[PDB]
RNA sequence: ACGAAUCUCUUUGCCUUUUGGCUUAGAUCAAGUGUAGUAUCUGUUCUUUUCAGUGUAACAACUGAAAUGACCUAGGCUC
């Protein structure tokens, strides 16, 4: 689906998401001309672009390659996009998905730098709680029971999982942030402790917030 | 002039692929245990059901996992309640209990034993699981020529032996009972 | 000359163990054989997988499905089908 | 010795030739090998015909 | 028919300084603005390649005898047939008797060369097409000429008229 | 397809191609040059090709 | 017991004795890394 | 690690421009000690050192193409996942013309580089650089190309699936399953 | 080892018990030789864990081990975690050859 | 000179080599370095080979098995690293000819070294491809010595096997059973 | 063994395709490889028996300069590397020891990497293609394209003022022929001063000049 | 031709810190090793005409054996 004129939201049957961008050496040359101007010749193309078509000619075929902007593996084959300009009346835009295997998900841009921050932030203190929580009990035993992967019950790192046929690019999981909610007072502080400025009361709030405000 | 989302997942999946019964955490009871509990689970999430009162009650739903489940066996000890056999593509075996930890209902694990590495592979012993109706072993199978043996035992914790071993280099598995 | 020693020794212990390695006398007859039989697997594998393709064959069960991708990983399976 | 220099690594170098030496006993060992003979008889024959 | 030549540069300019002048005229597509790589020193001239021959040649007539760089004017500028041996030649034949002979059968690309051998006058004429020299091979050949005996065969590379030979130089007359 | 000429290097065989004369032999026979052609010597086989280009 | 004089030590030798004169034998083991002074000088 | 990477770099950058090997080779070799110990705090500094890459990266001097890739190993493991595609694109154009090299220190010091790249860049578009070469007419050109090969195959033989250069015109057993629509 | 190109690793099926160091080796990982960020424990296979060798260190294969052995956090993001048993099998040509020319 | 004769190896002649380098291992006036850097100089030219004759495997047994019952257990490691070697090598076929008349020898020492060397054989090729010549002499109604190694083999062979041996139990058992009312 | 021409009419790019391809244990399979889409050709220097980066071209190489985000923190005034003393006067500065060799600015020194520069990037990151060659010069590549972009038709810069004995406020010396001739072909939009636009325009460096939605989710 | 100046060039002559001092040369004192492996100069050697096999991406290299006389103007349906 076109996200916007330049930018198009896609899935394969692999389980992957993804956006790609149109560059914008691409866009400026496709604003400034008419479109028969790319049919005729009379267009002129910077040298480097010239001679990456002569030397990859399977490669290069259309001048330009997009851009990945978003990939993210989603573990079930989507079948339908629906791109939303708000949803109950929310600011954003969202994009919800449905997969094969009855999955309903929603892909939310973060329109703030300093939300994108905080979101990162948390998403990342409950991907290393496997690594945190495990030499915490190693250190006691050397002065003073956790399995490995006790937070995330089977072993796996999350980053792993979400990377299983190439790197995540700038999605932040949800799923990951409300797991978080469940746990325990003493646990909330033990992983909060790292982050400065920022209590345990004040990622609750920022985590809740998608779920009222954003949809 | 980039695009920064942020995923959630609405409503989960499904398909529910394993299925295992048994009695898995108390409820209400003093020493009331029967067998009427069951546990589904699709690839990503694992879902409680109790069956006593003559219909499907949900119990509890659980975290969100982040891993490919692709078996799920009970397991009782001879001489406790059931535990959770999985294997999932991270490449090791976890065994797991339900347990009741401030107000709720969740997992937590008791062993996870390094096997071969992660993702599906053809040769990653995570496709085939078969449990000892008497409780005393899990045996772990391959697609394609890899199976394993684990002792369980139970004094005091939950002991798994070091793994016995068939190598056959060609053989395709299709089926194990 | 000991450096080359191990990778000789460790390139076997790789190859008994992860089958599709190769190496520069791989006949195309070989290599073929490690794709179908790692793409076989996977269509097998993830359960999405399998139910997308389940579905638009038409089968009758998933799990016809999934043994009829197991089955295909035999050279003489496509002589078996053929044979009815 | 119009010919030998430093480069970026200060390592010696003939430009003439392109070789590399490790010390400068290095470099008299090439000046007066037959190498850098051939290599000023080709610079000298390619100023010689051609002005 | 892209490029063109520029000449008479001082070897101060650069190539920077090279690219200002010539985007007043046409947008350029590249420039190699050769250079003495152990002297370091560029040898006074630059091939300039623009995007069409349309645009090549309106610089040559804008920019030929224009413009003065270091008070040095600039220039802009623009940048297989039959052949029959024939020993035994009488010595009264001139190179325009060679001419006056050999039109009747095939017109000449060229002019016929003489040179001596052993003594022996031969010369190499040159025809514009294969069939046309078999003309003179065919009614020349063994004929008495100013009262001497000439012999008209083909010349070497062995010997002109081969079936490659045949089939090529048509498609060259086409 | 240039006269049965001879080349005495390899180097020297490949520069060929890009030349005034190897381009003289082609563009005459109904060949237009390009690097799809920076190959083959005769002159047969040079036909097959165009005709599918 | 080895004293054995690589060629590149005649030369460190000969240029070593040029400046530094024939009496300064310390001096022109200053120079070399693995011989003494009367070692130079013999 | 203790003081700030910001202090630190911008000095031993600055020393890289002296002229002299060892110094050369020490600022490569203290650059990589410092990523290995920072981890995950590599990432706010990856654009900053991506031309004192390029500078070792095209040196004749094989331990300055050693030490560089021994970076790039700890770079590319450390901050895959966080947006630094072109970075890693840019040095691996640099990285894929040594697959040639014959010497033990330097061809393991490549090799495990190009594995961190892998995962930087992802299997898909990492092998986009090996396919042509695993059946090449050189013997030479086809021990280098199916050593990589076999690193990636360990490290994702599931993930490699859709990424085969396989039709049914070149594969006689193609899976026609691949082409079925739903 | 990453260092020393003739020692020999087993690289069997893992088993249940963990391989230790000694604490001139205390630290290390036993596939890179980093000294830095441990994220998992050794496990070794059976035949390593049996007898008057299983006290002995993994790595140097002589003095008695008294810290467990983890693997880094680079090697377990790369996978090498999960290869096999890392213990060293040999001694190698480094230690023999200090053992005979010192007496 | 020791990575020139690794190289130039394979050219010389397997017999030129252990026809020289063979007898120094013998005399009594030999040092503790010396005897290493000749059994280092033997391990190094048995890998490359690999074709070795059977008149030069049991001469290679003469000097290697009496490293097995020595001192210092530095040499006895060297000693198994060498018949572990030669093993791969000569093959089961060959070593076994060797072998054979060494257990049916008068000597009491050749006896006990050959009895250790065929164990070091064994975990290199397998208890099981072992059994059979084994399953020979410690039945062997011919000889009363060939009985007693036969029984020594076994339980060198749970020496070096550790909690290995469980896999060869019923057949180490089945060659040992009736000897105990011998 | 198939020859050149029956190999190149197998793939849809038989410029691709070369002579020794053909010397390939299967060249039908190499040559479909080949001409699938996004496929990288193995590097060129396979063929050579010299050496990787063993050419001329290594005797040219500069030294490494700083990016010039870096050279704001002036640590290239403090510390000199490019082209002292005494072996006491060393010794003596162990013992007593200076301080503050460097007087480095540490606000200075972090608003770099994450105030002042939390978006710098290098103007040349090669793209998906571009593999590296031996006699590739990056430099006058970046040099090229920023040549490109300040520099363009309308004005002269004072450099070429000087050399031109053009200075501003000047018709430049083929205005006749332009009159003759006319306009150029590649810019029909270019308003030129005295031709197709008002003297008084004629005005410094310039004399002439071509006259002819926000993306989903971005940033606030 | 010469009186004759002025610039360029060589030869001859001129000439520069061509050692700060002194004594008992004022006195004394100076380089770790082992295991693996790279890079980089120089000297030295290629006296061969065909063919066959091996070898290579193609070469090369390696292993085997054996070719000379007549004439005409680089060339020979030459003997
Ligand atoms: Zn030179
Ligand atoms: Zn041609
Ligand atoms: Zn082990
Ligand atoms: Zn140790
Ligand atoms: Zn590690």
């Amino acid at each position: 689906k076109f996200l916007d004129e330049a930018t198009v939201i896609g899935a394969d049957r692999y389980g992957n998401a993804w956006t790609l961008r149109s560059p914008p050496e691409c866009e400026k040359i496709m604003s400034n001309h008419d479109p028969s101007e790319l049919s005729n010749g009379a267009i002129k193309y910077p040298l480097d672009v010239i001679t990456l078509q002569q030397k990859l000619p399977n490669t290069y075929d259309c001048k330009f390659k997009f851009q990945l902007l978003n990939h993210f593996f989603v573990n079930d084959i989507i079948t339908d996009f629906h791109i939303l300009d708000s949803l109950s009346n929310s600011d954003r835009p969202g994009c919800i998905y449905m997969g094969l295997q009855g999955t309903v998900g929603c892909f939310i841009p973060l329109l703030s730098k300093g939300n994108v921050f905080m979101m990162g932030n948390i998403e990342n203190i409950m991907a290393e709680a496997d690594d945190t929580f495990y030499l915490d009990y190693e250190s006691r035993k050397k002065n003073n029971i956790i399995c490995e992967g006790s937070c995330s019950i089977l072993g796996r790192d999350h980053q792993e999982y979400r990377s299983y046929y190439a790197p995540v690019r700038k999605v932040i999981d949800g799923d990951l942030c409300e797991n978080f909610l469940r746990l325990s007072l003493n646990e909330q502080e033990f992983l909060a402790k790292n982050l400065k400025s920022v209590q345990v009361e004040d990622i609750i709030q920022t985590i809740n917030e998608v779920r009222t405000n954003y949809m | 002039d980039e695009l920064y989302l942020y995923h959630l997942t609405l409503k989960k999946q499904t398909n529910f692929v394993h299925s295992c019964i048994g009695h898995f955490v108390d409820l209400e009871a003093g020493s009331k245990r029967e067998q009427s509990q069951l546990c589904v689970a699709t690839e990503t999430h694992l879902e409680l059901y109790d069956t006593a009162d003559g219909e499907l009650k949900l119990i509890a739903k659980f975290q969100n996992l982040f891993a490919t489940i692709t078996s799920m066996k009970s397991l009782d000890l001879p001489h406790w309640p059931t535990f959770l056999a999985l294997t999932s593509d991270s490449g090791n075996l976890s065994i797991v209990q339900i347990i009741m930890h401030a107000g709720a209902l969740r997992l937590k694990t008791l062993v996870n034993q390094p096997l071969t590495r992660t993702t599906l592979r053809r040769v990653s012993p995570i496709s085939y699981m078969e449990i000892d109706p008497n409780g005393r072993c899990i045996i772990l199978s391959s697609v394609e020529q890899n199976k394993l043996c684990f002792l369980v035992d139970y004094a005091q914790k939950l002991r798994i032996s070091s793994p016995l071993e068939i190598i056959r280099p060609h053989m395709v598995t299709l089926d194990m009972a | 000359m000991a450096e080359k020693q191990r990778q000789l020794k460790l390139q076997k212990i790789y190859k008994q163990k992860y089958i599709g390695l190769g190496d520069e006398s791989t006949t195309r007859e070989q290599w073929q054989r490690n794709v179908r039989n790692d793409t076989l697997n996977t269509l097998q594998g993830h359960s999405a997988s399998l139910e997308y393709v389940s579905l638009s064959r038409g089968d009758l069960s998933i799990r016809d499905t999934r043994i009829h991708l197991l089955k295909s990983m035999s050279p003489g399976y496509k002589a078996y089908l053929r044979e009815e | 010795n119009p010919y030998i220099y430093k480069n970026h690594s200060g390592k010696l170098v003939c430009k003439l030739c392109n070789t590399m030496h490790m010390s400068w006993s290095s470099v008299e060992r090439h000046l007066g090998g037959k190498k850098h003979g051939l290599n000023v008889l080709r610079r000298g024959i390619s100023i010689e015909k051609s002005s | 028919g892209n490029t063109v030549y520029v000449g008479n540069i001082d070897p101060r300019i650069t190539k920077e300084q090279l690219y200002e002048l010539f985007i007043q005229i046409n947008p350029v597509l590249r420039i190699k603005y050769p250079k003495d790589k152990v002297l370091q020193a560029y040898q006074g001239y630059a091939f300039i390649e623009f995007y069409n021959q349309g645009d090549a040649q309106y610089a040559i007539k804008i920019m030929n005898n224009t413009v003065r760089l270091y008070d040095r004017l600039i220039k802009v500028r623009q940048v297989p047939i039959a052949k029959l041996f024939i020993k035994n030649l009488a010595d009264s034949i001139d190179s325009d008797q060679l001419v006056k002979i050999f039109n009747k059968f095939g017109k000449l690309i060229r002019e016929p060369e003489i040179f001596y051998l052993s003594k022996l006058k031969c010369a190499y004429v040159y025809f514009e097409d294969f069939e046309k020299a078999d003309l003179a091979i065919k009614s020349l050949n063994n004929q008495l000429v100013a009262n001497n005996r000439i012999t008209v065969d083909y010349a070497f590379k062995n010997g002109k008229g081969n079936a490659k030979y045949g089939d090529d130089v048509d498609r060259l007359l086409n | 397809i240039c006269s049965n000429k001879v080349y005495n290097g390899r180097r020297t065989f490949e520069r060929h191609f890009n030349e005034e004369r190897h381009i003289y032999h082609l563009r005459c026979l109904g060949i237009e040059p390009s690097s799809v052609f920076k190959g083959i010597t005769k002159i047969k086989e040079a036909q097959e090709l165009w005709k599918n280009m | 017991k080895g004293g054995v004089w690589t060629n590149v030590e005649d030369q460190i030798l000969k240029a070593a004795v040029q400046k530094y004169g024939t009496h300064q034998w310390s001096k022109v083991a200053s120079l070399l890394q693995k011989k003494t002074a009367r070692q130079s000088e013999l | 690690k203790v003081c700030g990477p910001y202090n630190v770099l911008p000095v031993i950058m600055n020393e890289y421009t002296t002229p002299e090997t060892n110094v050369q080779n020490g600022v490569l070799k203290a650059m990589s000690f410092m990523f290995e110990y920072i981890g995950n705090m590599s990432k706010d500094y990856i654009y900053f050192i991506t031309p004192l890459l390029e500078d070792a990266l095209t040196d004749r001097d094989l331990v300055h193409r050693q030490t560089a890739s021994n970076v790039i190993t700890h770079l590319a493991l450390n901050c895959s996942g966080t947006g630094h595609e072109d970075a890693f694109i840019h040095l691996m154009n640099l990285l894929i013309p040594n697959i040639f090299e014959t010497s033990p220190h330097a061809i393991m010091r490549i090799l495990e580089g190009l594995e961190a790249l892998s995962q930087a860049l992802g299997p898909g578009l990492f092998m986009n650089y090996i396919w042509a070469g695993l059946f090449h007419p050189a013997k030479n050109v086809r021990k280098a190309f199916w050593r990589v090969y076999n690193n990636m195959y360990v490290m994702y033989q599931d993930a490699m699936v859709p990424f085969y250069p396989v039709t049914p015109d070149n594969n006689e057993e193609y899976i026609e399953e691949l082409d079925l629509v739903l | 080892s990453r260092h020393q190109f003739d020692l020999i690793m087993c690289l069997k099926q893992p088993g249940v018990q963990t391989g230790l160091l000694c604490e001139k080796c205390d630290g290390k990982c036993p596939i890179c030789d980093s000294y830095v960020r441990p994220k998992r424990k050794v496990r070794v296979c059976e035949n390593c864990s049996f007898g008057k060798q299983a006290k002995n260190c993994i790595i140097c294969n002589l003095n008695v081990g008294v810290n467990d052995a983890f693997y880094c956090w680079e090697c377990c993001r790369l996978g090498k975690d999960k290869d096999g048993c890392p213990r060293i099998l040999n001694l190698g040509s480094n230690r023999l050859d200090r053992h005979f020319e010192k007496k | 000179s020791m990575r020139i004769l690794t190289d130039k190896a394979v050219t010389f002649g397997p017999e030129m080599i252990f026809n020289r380098l063979l007898p120094i291992l013998l005399d009594r006036s030999l040092e503790d370095q010396e005897r290493h850097l000749m059994i280092k100089t033997i391990d190094r030219v048995l890998y490359q080979l690999g074709d070795l004759t059977k008149p030069y495997v049991h001469k290679i047994l003469v000097v290697a098995a009496p490293l097995l019952i020595d001192e210092d257990p530095m040499v006895r490691s060297t000693g198994q690293e060498i018949i572990t070697n030669l093993s791969t090598v000569a093959g089961l076929k060959t070593i076994l000819t060797v072998m054979r008349p060494d257990i049916e020898n008068e000597d009491e020492y050749v006896r006990n070294v050959t009895s250790r060397a065929a164990a070091v054989v064994a975990k290199a090729l397998g208890v099981n491809q072992l059994l059979p010549f084994i399953n020979a002499a410690c039945h062997s109604r011919k000889s009363w010595k060939a009985r007693h190694t036969g029984i020594k083999i076994v339980q060198q062979i749970g020496i070096l096997l550790g909690i290995g041996v469980l896999n060869h139990l019923t057949g180490l058992m089945s060659c040992i059973k009736d000897c105990l009312m011998d | 063994k198939p020859s050149l021409s029956q190999l190149k009419s197998q793939v849809p790019y038989p410029q691709i395709i070369e002579w020794y391809d053909c010397d390939a244990r299967y060249p039908g399979l190499l040559a479909s490889i080949k001409c699938t889409k996004n496929v990288i050709p193995v590097p060129s220097h396979w063929q050579s028996k010299k050496e990787y980066l063993s050419g001329r071209s290594l005797l040219g190489k500069r030294p490494f300069e700083l990016p010039d985000i870096i050279k704001k923190t002036n640590i290239e005034q403090m510390r000199s590397t490019l082209p002292e003393k005494s072996l006491k006067e060393a010794s003596r500065a162990r013992v007593q020891p200076k301080m503050g060799a460097l007087d480095l600015d540490y606000k200075k020194l972090h608003d770099v990497f994450f105030k002042i520069g939390a978006n710098w990037k290098p103007d040349h990151l090669l793209c998906f293609g571009d593999v590296y060659y031996e006699n590739r010069n990056l430099f006058e590549e970046t040099n090229w394209k920023r040549m490109v972009d300040h520099k363009r038709p309308g004005r002269i810069s004072q450099e070429l003022r000087a050399i031109m004995n053009l200075p501003e406020g000047q018709l430049p010396p083929w205005c006749m022929k332009m009159k003759d001739i006319g306009l150029p072909t590649g810019y029909p939009d270019l308003k030129i001063a005295g031709l197709n636009w008002d003297i008084t325009n004629l005005k410094g460096d310039v004399y002439g000049k071509i006259i002819p939605r926000n993306y989903f989710g971005a940033l606030i």
